[PDB]
RNA sequence: GACAGAUUGAUAGCUCUUUCUCGAUUCCGUGGGUGGUGGUGCAUGGCCGUUCUUAGUUGGUGGAGCGAUUUGUCUGGUUAAUUCCGAUAACGAACGAGACUCUGGCAUGCUAACUAGUUACGCGACCCCCGAGCGGUCGGCGUCCCCCAACUUCUUAGAGGGACAAGUGGCGUUCAGCCACCCGAGAUUGAGCAAUAACAGGUCUGUGAUGCCCUUAGAUGUCCGGGGCUGCACGCGCGCUACACUGACUGGCUCAGCGUGUGCCUACCCUACGCCGGCAGGCGCGGGUAACCCGUUGAACCCCAUUCGUGAUGGGGAUCGGGGAUUGCAAUUAUUCCCCAUGAACGAGGAAUUCCCAGUAAGUGCGGGUCAUAAGCUUGCGUUGAUUAAGUCCCUGCCCUUUGUACACACCGCC
């Protein structure tokens, strides 16, 4: 309503998984600062906006690939 | 030279726009004294910055 | 020595002051003497408010001319070394500086 | 060639005395800072200098209502010659750079 | 003397003589690309860095012109004898620079030519030089008694956000010709993003670098070391 | 006026709640923010809440100087 | 029991009470005719204000360390109707508030504070709120 | 370039004799300007307004069409939003939206702050019964502070963090998401910025931006004096105040915020505290490049204390009579204010129609802007703070898709 993701993120979020499966988890504050590690994201709202799928995308991947 | 005399000391006679010498819609405050239109030239140059 | 140095750093850009203000608390701490850090006064908003129209007309539409201009400022006890050397590095951008001598 | 001999004799000096002559635009000054023995305000002062530049014996800039008269390199003669002044001159341009 | 005038008063008063200056200072040195100044004041002293392109114009006999000008700042925003110093540098990279290339468009219409093939010339440069994008626009009447309104881009270009304020250079000069007078407007983009040195936040926010795995080999048995 | 009282009553409630909680024990403390929170009327919760601005071309934030029509 | 601890809008019920009942203040002549602030529609109507107003005057300043007249004119206030015209606020008569501070002075209830201003004096510090402990103790209710 | 009079308004030598000086200026032609808040916004620049904070616009490569063109750019679900996923002759890109900035709210988490506050102390006091109390002791404003307390509990402003549909339960093609609940600010606190492309929109009177045109000394060059822009049988447009007793005037108590201020480009403020006067005000004196002085900004509604009794009444408060102050060289054409005095229509508004959902409408002052003088104007600011929708396209107007179209000056058309 307010919030479906823009394909800045939803890009983002699904390359850094691609790349980093086995440093993410399924905790948001966990892999919400390994993206201040492995990425340059300049905002606050968009470096903490990303590891929204981050999460939505693990959640996906135990249930189903 | 004689004659060319009034109140030139307060009233529009006297203010005028620094930057054109137009007499209408001055910026008094804070001592610019520039027209309102001379703002938005000479603004950004001056220092007012539009925020919000 | 040693008298009563108040430095009153006054400028627009909060970033490119607070290098400055850094570098007084960090030149005088390397000489050390005292302080009392920088204090933060209420940002003085300049705020004018304009018509966007020259002339007359259109729906009546006006921009919120903004300046800030935010004062630190840092006490200090020092000889006329410290300050005359604290005072003339640090400078360079859009920031002026006062020097008071003491106390008023 | 002209005006209140005084005071526009004495203008002709002061320019030749300096590099550069800056003004404002304003009739109404009764002074202008630097000589002004005595009145000579915008008029006196336009009114020699708004001539030499139509002539051909000054050139100008405007920028925010001021006048911003320059000492052209031909002037240098109609004003000294004006002037009877030294045949060297030396107006205010010697300039020691380094 | 003991005004003290007010840090409310007082950056407005050198706002003023910024703009004051900044005018001025393009409206007589134009034909040889202002590009800007940045006022530097001192112990002593005002410096005040004229940051334009040909100097050889702005020193002109042996350093005439430059003597006009210091004599001028002193004579009117009240700088006393050798309070200040005018200091004409070149501009680097004048490609990515806005006014000092709208700039040469007012002069290259006003030498004679065609608006197309001089714009192109310009556009062509800008880019050429190394940016993002840009554009030019020509309005204004154009060989007809009405109004045209030409505009010729190239590359990217953002056209909102604060991100506009630090990154695009906007540029405004009219021309005034034998018939009337054409708007030039310069809009250059700049690719300070890629490397200012530190670029100033760099991103454009829209966009994030995810640097790569770079190593992640080997799961294999298990092993020890010793050091 | 008004304000000054949901001002000085949330204090009084979180002060209170600070007291129990910081020496005295929890229990209590917990006891409290129960029989506060079961009726808040914010009374250890800050009301989030602040008056909008208002903006050109209305007496308010939201409404707007009537609109004149032939 | 201070002026604060008795509920305050009945302290000046009493101390108005009290300065009739010594019969010395200094009552004037501008009294049966006065507007009390330009700000009013009509002279009022307990014939009595200034004992009951040099009350009010003087725990003000009890409770506040220095008052000028330009401060009392100021706290009595209100709004005014320019009529057709929205209500602007009007500063209260000086003349009134300033006899009230003088005549307060007569009986030594005030003093002129050092730094410009009156205060109360610990003479009329007693007065003021001694009936306080008397107000209280009229009765509880 | 001209000190007494005819005059004239003028002590304008602007002019009708007299003449006494600056003294190479002067004057008279010609061309040519120089302005002009003259003309033309269908001659233009910029700037603005808006179609339009509406979702739209564009290209590289493919694929379709000989080719204008077309797909990509979309049945459906979704979404504030061609925003997304997916079906998918398209694949992966660019501008707009979004991200951003400013802002607004959680941060007994940090860095600090005599230009904040201070806080509470320690309370060392003065201290008067300010008040409690026999007295110890206490409640409390004020101060005596200072400080070599101590600290940031609120104030301030720097770095920070956070909030991210993040968890769980529904619903959903079980994707994109939507809904409910948990912890808690629940995914939306409010602006600025705002594309392509337009429009004789507006602006030449914001521009020393200006095309051409006029005009150019008797000057539409610049002004002095006055006058007008204010005039009044009528018409409309934005405002305010009322219609009263949940209110009117009569006591009293008592809660800010954003600003603003002198000493400023040519002559000029902010104001604390003394007397005087009713008051306007007046007259004394004091701080103030200000977070210090105004200034615990000591407000109105509001809140509390008495009148009144539903009377066009005490609401209302127009229109005039008369005084007195102030600004201004001058207010006649009531300048603005005060003090008297007169004392109107309106007892809720006929036909219509705009405004908006949360700290929102409304009231309510207060700043700012406008200012010598001064606002019923706006733009901000709190303050008091409701009712109700939380959906639909029923009217008006907008987006896409399909379609029809003799319209393409586009239906305000064509005929």
């Amino acid at each position: 309503m307010g919030r479906v993701r823009t394909k800045t993120v939803k890009k983002a979020a699904r390359v850094i998984i691609e790349k980093y499966y086995t440093r993410l988890g399924n905790d948001f504050h966990t892999n919400k600062r390994v993206c201040e590690e492995i990425a340059i994201i300049p905002s606050k709202k968009l470096r903490n906006k990303i590891a929204g799928y981050v999460t939505h995308l693990m959640k996906r991947i135990q249930r189903g690939p | 030279g004689f004659y060319w005399s009034h109140p030139r000391k307060f009233g529009q006679g006297s203010r005028s726009c620094r930057v054109c010498s137009n007499r209408h819609g001055l910026i008094r405050k804070y001592g610019l004294n520039m027209c309102r239109q001379c703002f938005r030239q000479y603004a950004k140059d001056i220092g007012f910055i539009k925020l919000d | 020595a040693i008298h009563r140095i108040r430095i009153t750093l006054t400028s627009r850009n909060v970033k490119s002051l607070e290098k400055v203000c850094a570098d007084l608390i960090r030149g005088a701490k390397e000489k050390n003497l005292k302080v009392k850090g920088p204090v933060r006064m209420p940002t003085k908003t300049l705020r004018i408010t304009t018509r966007k129209t020259p002339c007359g007309e259109g729906s009546k539409t006006w921009d919120r001319f903004q300046m800030r201009i935010p004062k630190r400022l840092i006490d200090l006890h020092s000889p006329s070394e410290i300050v005359k050397q604290i005072t003339s590095i640090s400078i360079e951008p859009g920031v002026e500086v006062e020097v008071t001598i003491a106390d008023a | 060639m002209l005006m209140p001999k005084k005071n526009r004799i004495a203008i002709y000096e002061l320019l030749f005395k300096e590099g550069v002559m800056v003004a404002k635009k304003d009739v109404h000054m009764p002074k202008h800072p630097e000589l002004a023995d005595k009145n000579v305000p915008n008029l006196h002062v336009m009114k020699a200098m708004q001539s030499l530049k139509s002539r051909g014996y000054v050139k100008e800039q405007f920028a925010w209502r001021h006048f911003y008269w320059y000492l052209t390199n031909e002037g240098i003669q109609y004003l000294r010659d004006y002037l009877h002044l030294p045949p060297e001159i030396v107006p205010a341009t010697l300039r020691r750079s380094r | 003397m003991a005004v003290q005038i007010s840090k409310k008063r007082k950056f407005v008063a050198d706002g003023i003589f910024k703009a004051e200056l900044n005018e001025f200072l393009t409206r007589e040195l134009a034909e040889d690309g202002y590009s800007g100044v940045e006022v530097r004041v001192t112990p002593t002293r005002t410096e005040i860095i004229i940051l334009a392109t040909r100097t050889q114009n702005v020193l002109g006999e042996k350093g005439r012109r430059i003597r006009e000008l210091t004599a001028v700042v002193q004579k009117r925003f009240g700088f006393p004898e050798g309070s200040v110093e005018l200091y004409a540098e070149k501009v680097a990279t004048r490609g990515l620079c806005a006014i000092a290339q709208a700039e040469s468009l007012r002069y290259k219409l006003l030498g004679g030519l065609a608006v197309r093939r001089a714009c192109y010339g310009v556009l062509r440069f800008i880019m050429e030089s190394g940016a993002k994008g840009c554009e030019v626009v020509v309005s204004g009447k154009l060989r007809g008694q009405r109004a045209k309104s030409m505009k010729f881009v190239d590359g990217l270009m953002i056209h909102s956000g604060d991100p506009v304020n630090y990154y695009v250079d906007t540029a405004v000069r009219h021309v005034l010709l034998r018939q009337g007078v054409l708007g030039i407007k310069v809009k250059i983009m700049l690719p300070w993003d890629p490397t200012g040195k530190i670029g100033p936040k760099k991103p454009l926010p829209d966009h994030v670098s995810i640097v790569e795995p770079k190593d992640e080999i080997l799961p294999t048995t298990p092993i020890s070391e010793q050091k | 006026h008004v304000a000054q009282i949901y001002a000085i009553r949330q204090s009084i409630s979180k002060a209170l709640v600070a007291y129990y909680q910081k020496y005295v024990d929890e229990a209590s403390k917990k006891e409290i923010k129960d029989i506060l929170i079961q009726y808040d009327r914010t009374l250890l919760v800050a009301d989030p809440r602040r008056c909008e601005s208002k903006k050109f071309g209305g007496p308010g934030a939201r409404a707007r100087y009537q609109k004149s029509y032939r | 029991v201070t002026v604060k601890d008795v509920n305050q809008q009945e302290f000046v019920r009493a101390l108005a009470a009290f300065l009739k009942k010594s019969g010395k203040l200094k009552v004037p002549e501008w009294v049966d005719t006065v507007k009390l602030a330009k700000h009013k529609e009509l002279a009022p109507y307990d014939e009595n204000w200034f004992y009951t107003r040099a009350a009010s005057t003087a725990r003000h300043l009890y409770l506040r360390g220095g008052a000028g007249v330009g401060s009392m004119t100021k706290i009595y206030g209100g709004r005014q109707r320019n009529g057709v015209m929205p209500s602007h606020f009007s500063r209260g008569s000086k003349s009134v508030a300033r006899r009230v501070l003088q005549a307060l002075e007569g009986l030594k209830m005030v003093e002129k504070d050092q730094d410009g201003g009156r205060k109360l004096t610990p003479q009329g510090q007693r007065d003021l709120d001694r009936i306080a402990g008397q107000v209280a103790a009229a009765n509880k209710k």
